[PDB]
DNA sequence: TGCACGGCTCGGCCCGG
DNA sequence: CCGGGCCGAGCCGTGCTTT
């Protein structure tokens, strides 16, 4: 046994999608790039993937319907890498409910609900 | 002097730190021994001592030593230990065998394998054919080929004067015997290896009669004489060994080894002394171009062959090539060469920091290190725009429109490799450290002044000297601190050249002689009639400002500018020259006042000296050629197929002998491993600790005869020898495990339970089979680290070398260095700041940052061994490749069996293991594409053993048997001894290379190694000639790395000789290539139609297929060894080079044949059955045939 | 710059893919009337022709004519990248550069570099 | 001693029926 | 939604001018 447990992390930016969205979105970036960028302004939610000539560039809007809500407290954006997101965003189902929280240049956290009362988090560290 | 004594203290205090653990570890009885199995030495007596013996020897080869020096001490102790004062051993081949490894360990300083492993066995035979006389005969084994031509020599020499002393007759042959010789030889330069040197049959003959020991040994490859059943020898095959010692043994190193036998004064060799002896009016300029193509010949055996994808960077002394200039870059020297990073970056990147490429004069080989303090090349871009690419950023930028490198560079060569190699001095271009010793000896002479370059001067002669030139005195201080970097500007060189009276500045010099004087002429007369040019004034000097002249006007005079390497730019149909290089072009003619004319016998300088008031020198007048070859390397150790535990397992894990997909199965195992007994209880199985009381067991001895098995303490009373039986004793039987029990005790033990795979080996190669802990490779796996033959992990890396270091570029803080030791930097002054330059101790080395990435996973694994399996505390403690600076580890070169302490203080970003030059030299590496290993001092000191290595016969060759602590410069190898140490050639040396004298001749003044030997001042004080920005600037890949096809390759490096003007592609590179292509197209073809046939599921080969079709007394099918396509794979390339280029008819016509000669083998098997839409694919057969 | 809307990227992406069995390299012709193409493989076997008149595409906004070039594989994987029911649109500027853009549930746009070929 | 071809085996994806 | 087909990986092999 090896006890490890982070204290609450103070979360500018925070968005709830879909599965399948994120599902594609990583699935597009593995495919040009290594690597990808959570970009999220004032009701708009974007992430990118610059390889090394190509490019992918995947937006949202609250008005969309892949996102339900967005509340970002400041301008944020981090990168990560992309074999862990592809891991854990595997498997996702279509009609899932994923919450992700981020900041600046700090790990990332996905959760969500397991029978509406179970629950799993992930904590993603970030590049650089 | 004591900072050097404080250094050591340091080093032993580390080691004995990391010896305590191991040694505290190893006492618990879970290893083969109880104690570590590595001695540590500090001198060439410890290490001869340890390695061959035998006891007590050390102090007498000690006292020999200091007495008379290194062979008469050798020969002495020869004498002692025949005399048999060090205790009886036995019959006279025992004393003759040691008394020979003694003295070849003792000559050779106690690092080769050779007195262990080359030297297989000496017997005494008798002359049976003709007197029956006795004679000295040696056997050598296959390692032998490894040792080195002095190694060889010298078991040669110590054999004939043990055999001289032990009153044996000489050695008498047959003619049979030197036409089986003769024949041996050929047949292995045909059939195993060029031997890189070939004596003659005469040669062979006088050295085979005239050798007075009976050189053989076993055979080492499959290839069986025709002069068969010779007397005295038991085998009818290629005994490589023993033809090696004699070839590049004796006959290849006939001087060194007459030397050492005048050295010994032991006589009989008067024979090779005779053989080697039998080895044994016009202008300034014109007349020097004249002698020393005469004196000095353009060599070309290093352009013999050119391989696809390798390029060659230019032609054999051709001008626009390598330029040559004499010095010593902070990181270069040993053997290495200086390049500017913009050189690496315009060619495409095939130059990367710690390539290898194989040269042209001094040497064969060296490797490329980045100097920023030369120059670069100058080239031509698209628009018709000449260019100095001297930076590495406006390499970067400019790379995409370049259409011709007009010139290639330069490349700094040490003047201890002209000394070590014995080449004649090639006549020096002129440079900025030649300029500022000509202008500081005439400021002396014209006004009384006395300075001193890249120094610090006195102020008041800074005053007067400012005063008497009317100039800034702390731009003289500048300029006179770093000549290499600080310029005057055009007007002040030129008023300097009038008032002192030298050269033009060598920076405002063009290539002069590159051009003829009539093409000299024809500019003149273009510029004196169609120019426009814009005049200065500066203290009553006039130089030209800018010059426009049209491009109609000009004509093809424009390629004079070009090969003038004049920097000038094209616009609105206009060729304009530029402020800094209008007075370099116009005021050696005179500003166009006296008219330029040609002359028989002169050259374009010699005109322009003979006319004009200002002189000049050339600027360049000496080139080199290189070529590409083995790319560097920073890559770790792996086994043929990747091994992670030395444990057996056979074919019960599959082909990757998966240790633990065996052990799923629940399948049982049968191999050959070694069993251990408890004694209390009874347990059998292969480990050392009991698992019920943890008591240490009793390896079992097993009669072959009979099965009876005897403990170790029994085996003991009857010697090692069956009772009922009298036959030995083995300590190992076939026996049979299951690997699931096993493996689920070890998981249990180190609480390991997620590995996937653990890979094992086929069966051990040691005599013992003893087989190691599954714990450690359950570690080992968890950590992804692999391990070698004797349980050590290791990383491999090119080598290079370096004396001094700036803190930026390695990345530590200077509060961290004068933590390590460092307070002063080389010039004395305390240390304070990252931008200086501190000098290297001799045992302080500079990983990259694959190997720091690699020794972090190496660390964690080590302290992971340590908590778990030992139950000790933790060693390392690092989570970042930063957290080791401080800590030891062992350096080891593959041909030796001893090794050297190293310690850790920075990491760059290149490929390659940067190291002071003694360190390499202690490894007995010569530092021109050697790679060698690294591996962290506990990790060795905890896993190696002596019962893993195999016993073959070299199973003991690159092993650590004994590992120096200390370093000593007078018995580390003989190559370094001729490395310069001064901070700046005299001029004296400049005004001798044009005499084209040989650098023997002026020995004493240059400062060497050589001259400090024996006093403190060899570890203290050596100095630089170039300074450099950074160490690791540059490349890191080479672009030969990336490259996937073979077409691909061969392209790339063909356009990259169409860019360079002095390489000439057309033809040469081709037909090169095509005798690099056809010897494999007709080898193919010619095999193809008399191969062997050979079953898929056993490895049986048949001359001729079955009849019946599958593989009988098996269940497989039938295959090819030489497939369809194995032939045809480079035929593409080959047609490509063929027409694309000019090539003589002969190889055209040769290659057309070719490609009919594999049609029509194949006709009636696959016939052409296919039709096609469209012909004509550009063929050039086709074409050719209808002509 | 022009701006073609094709609905089903599904059946573009199996059409692409089916041409590009053979070849590897082929130079797309957009004129006022449709989308032509043309190519034979390295064996000179096999001779391919393409067409699409401007009538099947949904709509259709070209000025002048102009060939464009890319590599094959790169050009399937981003179409197989779609999906059954999206609508695929192909767009491009003055920079030398195809934006290839996927609407269905949401908006993804890749970018994948020209190349010339004789 | 690095490269180039050609027989297995052996899992991870996929796609359609 | 369960199963074939296809495609890397990873082991064992060969072979590298010659009247
Ligand atoms: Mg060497
Ligand atoms: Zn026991
Ligand atoms: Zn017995
Ligand atoms: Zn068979």
């Amino acid at each position: 046994e090896i006890e490890v447990d982070l204290p609450e992390l103070p979360f500018t930016a925070k968005v709830v999608i879909l599965g399948d969205v994120i599902k594609e979105a990583v699935k597009d970036a593995s495919l040009v790039s290594d690597s990808m960028k959570f970009i999220a302004k004032e009701n708009e939610f974007t992430m990118r993937a610059e390889g090394e000539t190509q490019e992918v560039e995947v937006k949202l809007t609250l008005e969309d319907e892949g996102l339900l809500d967005i509340e970002v407290q400041e301008e944020t954006k981090s990168a990560y890498g992309i074999s862990y997101l592809s891991d854990m965003v595997k498997g996702l189902g279509k009609a899932d409910e994923v919450t992700i929280k981020f900041g600046n240049e700090m790990p990332m956290q996905m959760e969500y609900y397991i029978r509406d009362e179970g629950r799993l988090i992930f904590l993603l560290a970030p590049r650089v | 002097p004591k900072e050097m004594e404080e250094y050591f203290e340091m080093l032993q205090r580390e080691i004995d730190k990391a010896y305590e653990i191991a040694k505290k570890a190893r006492a618990q009885g879970k290893d083969p021994s109880l104690d570590v199995e590595i001695p540590q030495a500090t001198d060439m007596a410890g290490r001869v001592e340890s390695l061959v013996g035998p006891p007590g020897v050390a102090k007498r080869i000690r006292e020999l030593v200091k007495e008379y020096g290194k062979e008469i001490a050798a020969l002495k102790i020869v004498d002692e230990i025949i005399e048999g004062k060090f205790g009886d051993l036995g019959s006279r081949e025992k004393y003759a065998e040691q008394a020979v490894r003694t003295a070849l360990a003792i000559l050779t300083e106690g690092i080769v394998s050779a007195p262990i492993e080359g030297i297989a066995n000496v017997k005494i035979k008798r002359n049976t054919w003709a007197d029956n006389s006795e004679y000295l005969a040696l056997y050598y084994a296959g390692p032998i080929r490894s040792s080195g031509g002095t190694a060889q020599a010298l078991s040669v020499l110590v054999g004939d004067y043990v055999r001289r002393k032990l009153g044996l007759d000489r050695f008498k042959p047959s003619e049979k015997h030197i036409e089986r010789m003769v024949e041996e030889v050929d047949l292995y330069h045909r059939a195993v290896t060029r031997l890189q040197y070939h004596p003659s049959p005469e040669e062979v003959r006088l050295a085979m009669r005239n050798i007075p020991i009976e050189i053989t040994g076993e055979a080492t490859d499959d290839v069986e004489v025709s002069h068969r059943d010779v007397p005295g020898v038991e085998t009818n095959q290629l005994r490589g060994g023993a033809i090696l010692v004699l070839a590049e043994g004796v006959l290849q190193k006939a001087k060194k080894l007459v030397k050492y036998i005048d050295k010994m004064g032991i006589e009989g060799w008067e024979w090779l002394k005779e053989f080697v002896e039998a080895k044994e009016d016009m202008g300034f300029y014109y007349s020097l171009y004249q002698k020393f193509k005469e004196e000095i010949a353009p060599s070309d055996k290093y352009a013999k062959e050119v391989i696809g994808g390798r390029p060659l960077f230019s032609d054999p002394s051709k001008p626009g090539g390598f330029r040559l200039r004499y010095g010593r870059s902070r990181a270069s020297g040993f053997a290495t060469w200086g390049i500017n990073p913009a050189t690496m970056i315009l060619v495409d990147e095939f130059l990367a920091i710690g390539t290898q490429l194989k040269t042209e004069r001094p040497g064969k080989g060296a490797v490329v290190t980045p100097v920023t303090t030369i120059e670069g090349p100058i080239v031509k871009l698209k628009d018709g725009s000449v260019l100095r690419v001297d930076d590495y950023n406006l390499a970067l930028k400019v790379r995409e429109d370049v259409e011709e490198i007009l010139y290639l560079g330069d490349a700094v060569i040490a003047f201890g490799d002209f000394v070590e190699n014995n080449q004649t001095l090639l006549p020096a271009n002129y440079c900025e450290e030649w300029w500022i010793l000509e202008f500081v000896k005439a400021l002396k002479e014209i006004y009384e002044v006395h300075l001193e370059p890249f120094t610090e001067n006195e102020e008041e002669s800074i005053e007067e000297a400012s005063d008497y030139l009317e100039i800034d005195p702390e731009f003289l201080k500048e300029m006179l601190r770093d000549p290499l970097r600080v310029k005057p500007p055009v007007e002040l060189a030129i008023h300097f050249s009038e008032v002192l009276g030298i050269p033009l500045h060598p920076y405002y010099t063009l290539y002069w002689n590159s051009v003829e004087p009539k093409d000299v002429e024809k500019l003149w007369r273009l510029l004196k009639n169609y120019a426009e040019i814009e005049w200065s004034n500066f203290r009553g000097i006039k130089f030209a400002k800018k010059i426009v002249i049209s491009q109609e006007k000009l004509g093809d005079s424009k390629r004079t500018l070009e090969l003038l390497g004049l920097p000038h730019t094209v616009r609105d149909g206009n060729v304009i020259v530029d402020y800094p290089w209008a007075a370099a072009l116009l005021t050696p003619l005179g500003n166009l006042n006296w008219e330029f004319m040609a002359k028989p016998l002169y050259a374009t300088i010699d005109i322009i000296n003979e006319n004009n008031e200002i002189k000049l020198r050339d600027r360049g007048i000496s080139w080199i050629g290189a070529r590409m070859g083995r790319p560097e390397k920073a890559k770790e150790r792996k086994m043929k197929p990747p091994v992670q535990v030395l444990f057996p397992i056979g074919l019960a894990g599959g082909s990757s002998r998966d240790i633990k997909k065996a052990a799923e199965e629940g399948k049982v195992a049968e191999v050959e491993i070694a069993f251990f007994k408890c004694p209390k209880c009874g347990h059998v199985g292969p480990e050392h600790l009991c698992p019920n009381c943890g008591t240490r067991k009793e390896l079992l001895w097993v009669c072959p005869r009979c099965n009876a098995e005897y403990p170790e303490s029994q085996a003991e009373g009857y010697n090692y020898t069956c009772p009922k039986c009298n036959v030995k004793l083995r300590p190992y039987a076939k026996r049979k495990i299951r690997p699931s029990e096993l493996l689920n005790r070890a998981m249990e033990n180190v609480k390991v339970y997620g590995v996937d795979k653990l890979k094992g080996v086929m069966g051990m190669t040691s005599g013992w089979k003893m087989p190691e802990p599954l714990e450690k490779g359950l570690l080992r796996a968890k950590n992804d680290v692999y391990v070698f033959k004797d349980g050590t992990i290791r990383f491999d890396a090119t080598d290079a070398p370096i004396t001094h270091f700036r803190p930026r570029e390695i990345g530590v803080s200077v509060e961290k260095l004068r933590e390590l030791g460092y307070t002063h930097d080389f010039e004395g002054k305390p240390l304070v700041s990252e931008d200086q330059i501190v000098e290297l101790k001799p045992q302080d080395i500079i990983l990259s940052k694959e190997a720091g990435r690699y020794l972090l996973k190496v660390a964690k694994f080590v302290d992971d061994l340590l908590e778990k399996f030992y139950g000790l505390p933790r060693f390392y403690n690092a989570e970042k490749m930063e957290d080791l600076i401080g800590h030891l580890v062992i350096g080891l070169a593959p041909h030796t069996s001893a090794g050297i302490v190293g310690r850790i203080i920075g990491f760059v970003d290149a490929l390659v293991g940067y190291a002071h030059p003694y360190f390499h030299a202690a490894k007995r590496r010569n530092c021109d594409g050697d790679e060698d290993a690294v591996m962290l001092l506990l990790d060795a000191l905890l896993n190696f053993s002596r019962y893993y290595l195999p016993e073959k016969r070299g199973g003991k060759m690159d092993a650590p048997l004994v590992i120096t602590t200390r370093l000593d410069p007078r018995e580390v190898d003989s190559e370094v001894h001729n490395m310069d140490i001064v901070r700046y050639y005299p001029l004296e040396f400049y005004e001798a290379t044009y005499e084209l004298k040989s650098p023997k001749e002026l020995v004493g003044v240059i400062e060497r190694v050589e001259d400090r030997l024996g006093k403190p001042e060899m570890y203290y004080g050596l100095k630089f000639t170039h300074d450099t920005d950074d160490i690791a600037l540059g490349p890191k890949m080479s672009l030969y790395k990336q490259l996937g096809d073979m077409e691909e390759k061969v392209r790339r490096q063909l356009e990259v000789a169409k860019r360079i003007r002095a390489v000439d592609e057309h033809g040469v590179a081709e037909k090169i290539l095509n005798s690099h292509l056809i010897p494999d197209l007709r080898g193919n073809l010619r095999s193809f139609t008399r191969q062997e046939f050979r079953c898929v599921k056993c490895n049986t080969k048949f001359r001729r297929p079955p009849l019946n079709g599958k593989c009988p007394v098996c269940g497989g099918k039938i295959v090819l060894t030489v497939s369809k396509g194995a032939i045809e794979k480079y035929l593409g390339t080959a047609k490509m080079l063929v027409t694309e280029y000019n090539v003589k008819n002969y190889t055209r016509q040769r290659i057309c044949l070719t490609e009919r000669d594999i049609d029509s083998l194949f006709e009636n098997v696959f016939p052409e059955t296919q039709l096609t839409l469209i012909v004509n694919p550009n063929d050039i057969c086709q074409r050719l045939v209808m002509a | 710059p022009f701006e073609i809307v094709f609905e089903g990227a599904k059946e573009f992406a199996q059409l692409i893919e089916t041409a590009s069995r053979l070849i590897d390299e082929a130079a797309f012709k957009v004129t006022e009337e449709g989308i032509s193409m043309r190519a034979m493989d390295p064996s000179r076997v096999v001779l391919i022709d393409l067409n699409l008149p401007a009538s099947i595409f949904s709509k259709y906004e070209v000025d002048g004519e102009e060939t464009i070039g890319v590599n094959m594989d790169h050009l399937k994987k981003v179409l197989k990248r779609g999906k059954a029911k999206e609508t695929l649109i192909l767009r491009k500027g003055e920079e030398n550069f195809l934006e290839i853009s996927l609407q269905g549930t949401a908006t993804r746009t890749f970018k994948l570099p020209l190349i010339d070929v004789e």
